[PDB]
């Protein structure tokens, strides 16, 4: 059976060896097609480095798809990858790190898919947490970071359609594309009364918002902040300005390890190509270059997407949403404790929340 | 020896690169430049988006540009890859000629100003016309894409807080038979119709509207610039009123004005303390320019009153204010200027308007 090229790109220190070894289910494909996996290491995660690296791969080898993992908190990596995916019409999976941080409004012709929960799923997990502990009165803070509308709308849609006594008191929109020399964001935050605050922003943005919130007394007891996965990010990196008592929904390899993810990424791309080949007696030819995409555009399509989103493998449903997220991720609820460590305090599985505590101990 | 501060440009031709150079040179002559002194760094558009992104890194950001002017090329290649890459570092981008409303979206383009207004701002002119000619009941037809909905949002903001929109109809972009939609409009008592649509979609509207005899006497048609351009002109009904942004396509004028504004803003920036340099090159650099957001605020609130294109200011979305439009009227199948919107005021000229019918 013919071989398709899959680049696995690893940014930052990695057990390459544990990774190769988990893919020894390579004797693991009984499909119309078999993977030819090439580990590439990358040191840098700026736009140029990421683009040139993938383009060089694509021109020195026939790449049917890319599996991408990094060890950064850089959500912009997801955006760069979507861009690259759409321009070259190459499947890219962001399975870990910045690459897996929510990218809202992917390009129409993107073939970029992320391990991790959608924005709207996280939003609903947050409300489930709040419902558990009868925290019905809350406000929202977001930046202009893409997704923030989907976040706010999802909350609003949920609570307006429910007979629970939700009270959404205030919704702040913080513009962090301008400097804060007029103390604008301070004056906005000062407006917050609610005991629960939902925050949607990036990790670096939260770092600043928390600093300001502290200055006006909003991070202590009486105030509980809840953030999504991308704010917590890498849980071994905890900014000093993050307040103890911070709650997050999280996906950062707790039970789902990188090796297992790379194995699943390879499988998804390989199953998808096999499925298309079996039905249409071709697959899309790997792009010879990025630098000729304007010419070759009528000759290319995102056909392979409909298969990429509907893979089951070794018994497990690895479906994506068409919005480009994992369908049924096992999520971990985590809490930043007195020792500034992130701590498991709940699981979200089978659209069901299982929390550790009935009453929150002091931290 | 002064500190050299680079301005970037991505422009359509080498002629325009030379214009950029000479504009920056004039800015240096005009200003006091013992402390800071501008340097032009420029490039023309690459043939695809990836090449363009790379070139921004290799050619511009490697020179530590404080800002990047960007023209819309004539003859599929948008500012977007430049906005994305510059936005990565919070280096302000100044659009010279791009009118699409999507670039007013801060989530997507979070350091983007432009010296021309978005198409949606044509609603400002429509509104003043509706007061002037006392059209208090209008039907609004828009394409169900971003641009169409942007125009609707903008008009409804102006109306819903006088004249009222008696209904709004949206249609799917690329629909050819629009008879269903237009019969719905024919039903209503309002006979002033406002249209936002692309060239080809306006064509479809015009044709269908003719079959239904809605282009004759009693009806008023009020549109923007796209809807009386190219093929849209070909089938436009006579008496139609539309708009042309004055200097909207003059890349040389806007280079000149943008450089003046940016030069002014740079010198204002360096009155303040703790100005950091932008990153030198893309490779290895993943942090934002710390001073980027400050420079954006300074640009946003810049005023240049004596610009070639008129009075330069920017609104909350970094879009051009006080833009000037030609008010155009199709008379015996010639586009004839019947007035201008001078930035805040409608000025009718001595050429008489002829309405649909008369
Ligand atoms: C687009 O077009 C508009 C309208 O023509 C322009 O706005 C006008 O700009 C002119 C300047 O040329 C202004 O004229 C000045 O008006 C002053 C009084 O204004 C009051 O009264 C008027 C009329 O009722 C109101 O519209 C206005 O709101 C005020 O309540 C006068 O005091 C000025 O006279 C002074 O200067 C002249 C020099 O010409 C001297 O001779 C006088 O002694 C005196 O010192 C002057 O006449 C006018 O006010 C503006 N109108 C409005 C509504 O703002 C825009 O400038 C134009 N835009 C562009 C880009 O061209
Ligand atoms: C979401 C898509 C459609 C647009 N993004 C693309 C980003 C991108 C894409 C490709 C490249 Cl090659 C690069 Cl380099 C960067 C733009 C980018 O994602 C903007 O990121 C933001 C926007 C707002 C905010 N919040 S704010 C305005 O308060 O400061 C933070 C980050
Ligand atoms: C990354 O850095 C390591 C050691 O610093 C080096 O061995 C490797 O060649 C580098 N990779 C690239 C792509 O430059
Ligand atoms: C594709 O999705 C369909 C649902 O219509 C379902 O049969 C299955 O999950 C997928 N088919 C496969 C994996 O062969
Ligand atoms: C464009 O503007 C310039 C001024 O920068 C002017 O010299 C030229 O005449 C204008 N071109 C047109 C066609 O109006
Ligand atoms: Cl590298
Ligand atoms: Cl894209
Ligand atoms: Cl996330
Ligand atoms: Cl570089
Ligand atoms: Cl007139
Ligand atoms: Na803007």
């Amino acid at each position: 059976p013919p071989s398709i090229g899959i680049a696995v790109i690893l940014v930052g220190t990695s057990d390459e060896v544990a990774i190769k070894d988990a893919h020894e289910k390579d004797d693991f494909h009984h499909l119309s097609v078999v993977p030819r996996v090439e580990l590439v290491a990358m040191n840098e995660t700026d736009p140029k480095s990421i683009i040139t690296r993938i383009c060089d791969l694509m021109s020195d080898r026939k790449i049917q798809g890319v599996v991408f993992a990094d060890d950064t908190d850089q959500e912009a990596i997801a955006q760069i990858l979507d861009f690259i995916s759409a321009q070259t019409l190459t499947p890219i999976l962001g399975i870990h790190g910045g690459s897996s941080m929510i990218m809202a409004d992917k390009d129409e012709s993107s073939m970029f898919f992320q391990f991790g929960p959608s924005i709207e799923q996280q939003a609903s997990v947050m409300l489930n947490i709040m419902e558990e502990y009868d925290w019905y009165i809350f406000s929202i803070v977001t930046t202009y970071f893409p997704g923030y509308q989907d976040f706010v709308n999802k909350i609003r849609s949920t609570i307006e359609n429910s007979f629970v006594g939700w009270e959404l008191e205030e919704v702040l929109l913080l513009d962090m594309s301008l400097d804060d020399g007029d103390s604008k964001i301070q004056n906005q935050l000062k407006k917050l009364q609610s005991p629960i605050i939902l925050l949607y922003c990036t990790k670096e943005e939260a770092t600043y918002i928390f600093e300001v919130a502290n200055s006006v007394g909003l991070t202590g007891y009486g105030y509980t902040w809840i953030v999504p996965s991308l704010v917590a990010g890498d849980t071994d990196t905890v900014p000093s300005e993050f307040p103890t008592g911070l709650i997050s929904v999280s996906y950062d390899e707790w039970d789902y390890g990188l090796p297992a993810r790379v194995r699943d990424g390879i499988a998804i791309i390989t199953t998808a190509a096999s499925d298309m080949l079996s039905e249409h007696s071709f697959i899309p030819e790997p792009k010879s270059s990025c630098y000729n995409t304007h010419e070759k555009r009528i000759y290319q399509s995102n056909m392979l997407n409909r298969y990429l989103i509907n893979v089951t493998f070794e018994g497990r449903d690895l479906s994506f949403s068409e919005d480009g997220y994992q369908m049924h991720p096992k999520l971990v609820i985590i809490l930043l404790n007195k020792e500034r460590k992130w701590e498991r305090v709940g699981k979200w599985k089978d659209k069901s929340l299982q929390m550790k505590y009935y009453v929150w101990p002091r931290m | 020896d002064p500190k050299i501060v680079n301005i970037g440009a991505v422009l359509s031709t080498k002629k325009h690169e030379q214009i950029f150079r000479e504009a920056v040179n004039q800015a240096n002559k005009r200003h006091f430049t013992r402390k800071i002194q501008l340097q032009a760094t420029s490039v023309t558009h690459r043939p695809n988006a990836i090449q363009m992104a790379l070139s921004v890194c290799e050619d511009l950001i490697s020179s530590q540009v404080y800002a990047i002017l960007v023209s819309h090329p004539p003859a599929h290649l948008t500012p977007t890859p430049i906005s994305y890459t510059a936005g990565f570092y919070r280096i302000p981008v100044i659009g010279l000629t791009t009118r699409m409303s999507i670039y007013s979206d801060k989530s997507i383009h979070l350091s983007f100003l432009r010296t021309v207004p978005p198409y949606s701002h044509q609603a400002l002119v429509w509104f003043e016309m509706m007061r002037l000619f006392n059209w208090n009941h209008v039907i609004l037809i828009v394409s169900d894409d971003h641009e169409g909905r942007a125009a609707q949002k903008k008009l409804e903001t102006l109306l819903e807080g006088g004249p009222k929109a008696d209904k709004v109809l949206q249609f799917e972009p690329g629909t050819k038979n629009l008879t269903a939609l237009l019969l719905e409009a024919k039903e209503l008592e309002a006979r002033v119709i406002i249209l936002s649509a692309s060239e080809d979609d306006a064509t479809a509207v015009y044709k269908s509207a003719a079959m239904l005899d809605m282009t004759g006497a009693g009806y008023v048609w009020l549109v923007g610039e796209r809807e009386i351009s190219g093929s849209a002109l070909r089938y436009a009904p006579d008496g139609i009123i539309g708009l042309q942004l004055i200097n909207g396509k003059n890349e040389s004028a806007h280079i000149s004005d943008a450089v003046a504004v940016v030069a002014q803003a740079i010198h204002e920036l360096f009155e303040m303390e703790n100005i950091t340099d932008p990153p030198r090159g893309c490779v290895g650099n993943t942090n934002i320019w710390k001073t980027g957001p400050l420079f954006k605020r300074v640009l946003m609130s810049s005023k240049y009153p004596d610009g070639v294109t008129g009075r330069i200011e920017f609104n909350e979305d970094g879009d051009r204010k006080f833009a000037q439009y030609s008010i155009m009227n199709l008379q015996n199948r010639k586009l004839v200027q019947v007035g201008i919107f001078n930035g805040s005021y409608i000025i009718q000229n001595d050429r008489k308007i002829i309405w649909p019918g008369g």
